[PDB]
Parts: C-alpha cells; sequence; structure tokens
C-alpha cells in the first residue's frame, strides 16, 4: 500500500482523527517492529485473523497515549512471482550452502 | 452540586485567556454544566448522560476512562506528557478538545453553546463564588493551624513527663 489509501482506510477505521499518512506508517512501524523482532514483549498490542472470500483480514488494535489505534490489513493471496522469490529460491540456496 | 473554574488558550486567539466552568452535580458520569466567558460574554451548554455515553460508544473506547480523559481535559488537571486543545467557533456556535500528539491530532469531545442573554450574572456569580470560596479556605486553614499549634504544645510537655517518669 502506498500513502494515498493510507489516510482513506485510517479514516475509515479510526474517525475523528486529523493526522497525516507519515506520522500514522510511522506510528504503525513503532507498534510493530517491537513484536516482530522478538516475542514475549508485552505491548498491548490485540491481533486478530479472518478470511472472507480469498482474503486475509488481519485486524490489530493497540493503545496510543491512551487512546484506540485500529487498523487493517487487507492482505490477497500472492501471486507465483512473490511466493517463490520469498520462499523458493532462497530455501533452495540454504540448502545448498548448507550441504557445502 | 460541585464546580471547577479552568482557564483554556482558544487557538484562535492565543493572546486571551478564557474562563471555563463546569458543574457537576454528584458526579461526572451524570452530566454537566459548561459556561465560558472572557470578561464580557458568556455562552452556556447542557451535557446529558445520553450524550456522553453515545460519545463514549462511538468512540470505541471502554468508559472507564473516558471520563478520566474528560476530566484531566476539562477540568486542566493533566500531567506533562499530555496536552489538550480547544477551539471554539463563534458563528456556529461549537466548542470542540482535542488531545495534540505529534502532528497526530485525536477528538476527544464536541459540544454545542448558546449565547447568553445576562454575561453581567454570569461574571458576578464567578466572582463571588471565587470569593466565597478563598474566605472558606482561609478560615480552615486557621483552624488547622490553631489544631496544630495545640498538638505541638501537647507533644512537648508530654516529652518532658515521660523524662520524668522514665527518672521515677
Amino acid at each position: 500500500v502506498d500513502t494515498s489509501v493510507v489516510s482513506q482506510r485510517a479514516k475509515e477505521l479510526n474517525k475523528r482523527l486529523t493526522a497525516p499518512p507519515a506520522a500514522f506508517l510511522c506510528h504503525l512501524d513503532n507498534l510493530l517492529r517491537p513484536l516482530l523482532k522478538d516475542a514475549a514483549h508485552p505491548s498491548e498490542a490485540t491481533f486478530s485473523c479472518d478470511c472472507v472470500a480469498d482474503a486475509l483480514i488481519l485486524r490489530v488494535r493497540s493503545e496510543l497515549s491512551g487512546l484506540p489505534f485500529y487498523w487493517n490489513f487487507h492482505c490477497m493471496l500472492a501471486s507465483p512471482s512473490l511466493v517463490s522469490q520469498h520462499l523458493i529460491r532462497p530455501l533452495m540456496g540454504m540448502s545448498l550452502a548448507l550441504q557445502c | 452540586m460541585e464546580r471547577k473554574i479552568s482557564r483554556i488558550h482558544l487557538v484562535s486567539e492565543p493572546s486571551i485567556t478564557h474562563f471555563l466552568q463546569v458543574s457537576w452535580e454528584k458526579t461526572l458520569e451524570s452530566g454537566f454544566v459548561i459556561t465560558l466567558t472572557d470578561g464580557h460574554s458568556a455562552w452556556t451548554g447542557t451535557v446529558s448522560e445520553s450524550e456522553i455515553s453515545q460519545e463514549a460508544d462511538d468512540m470505541a473506547m471502554e468508559k472507564g476512562k473516558y471520563v478520566g480523559e474528560l476530566r484531566k481535559a476539562l477540568l486542566s488537571g493533566a500531567g506533562p506528557a499530555d496536552v489538550y486543545t480547544f477551539n471554539f467557533s463563534k458563528e456556529s456556535c461549537y466548542f470542540f478538545f482535542e488531545k495534540n500528539l505529534k502532528d497526530v491530532s485525536f477528538r476527544l469531545g464536541s459540544f454545542n453553546l448558546e449565547k447568553v442573554e445576562n454575561p453581567a450574572e454570569v461574571i458576578r456569580e464567578l466572582i463571588c463564588y471565587c470569593l466565597d470560596t478563598i474566605a472558606e479556605n482561609q478560615a480552615k486553614n486557621e483552624h488547622l493551624q490553631k489544631e496544630n499549634e495545640r498538638l505541638l504544645r501537647d507533644w512537648n510537655d508530654v516529652q518532658g513527663r515521660f523524662e520524668k517518669c522514665v527518672s521515677a
């Protein structure tokens, strides 16, 4: 997603906001990075998953400065090129390196 | 019927300090009357339980902390890590207050006030209430000082009394 849709989805999900896309993405990164980098780190970040039709809705709910902050990733099935380039070839590379 | 006065600097007119009085019956949850003034004119409005409940529900925030946020904002009692901004549209007589993050403006509350027809009465009532509170506080402080002096004298005497007792 680019910056144009970030503002629209922020307006739709959590209303009564007056923030630009840059600050929204900065907050999202500050929320997400600590969890992904290391686990077992309570950060009041509720994660939920759902599927509707060949799609994955990933809902993240957080509290910044004691106020709600909702975001939804509307992920769609990845193309064959992306899946291969991100999982298949690297895996064979690691296998060959370990064999060596 | 408790009341609280606060000083607010509207963004529209930073150079002027406006006064905001919030009156509640027994608890902040039951609704409150808000009067905003600048020394010449005043606007008065009311908020009931239904309005506050609906506003809390719309925000999708737990009602246990919405009242706390309103207390920290309207009553001007808050720490250094939080800042609130109030805006008042005169023509639309619309008063909304929000919490200001780093370029992330979150709205907290919005109400509509009506122009009063007796500004002098409101100002006089505010001044009289302030003077009465000052007088009551002074009397209470004097009474507390007298009690403290009495206790100090009693303790000073009993010290020597204990000295004599241990001597015997």
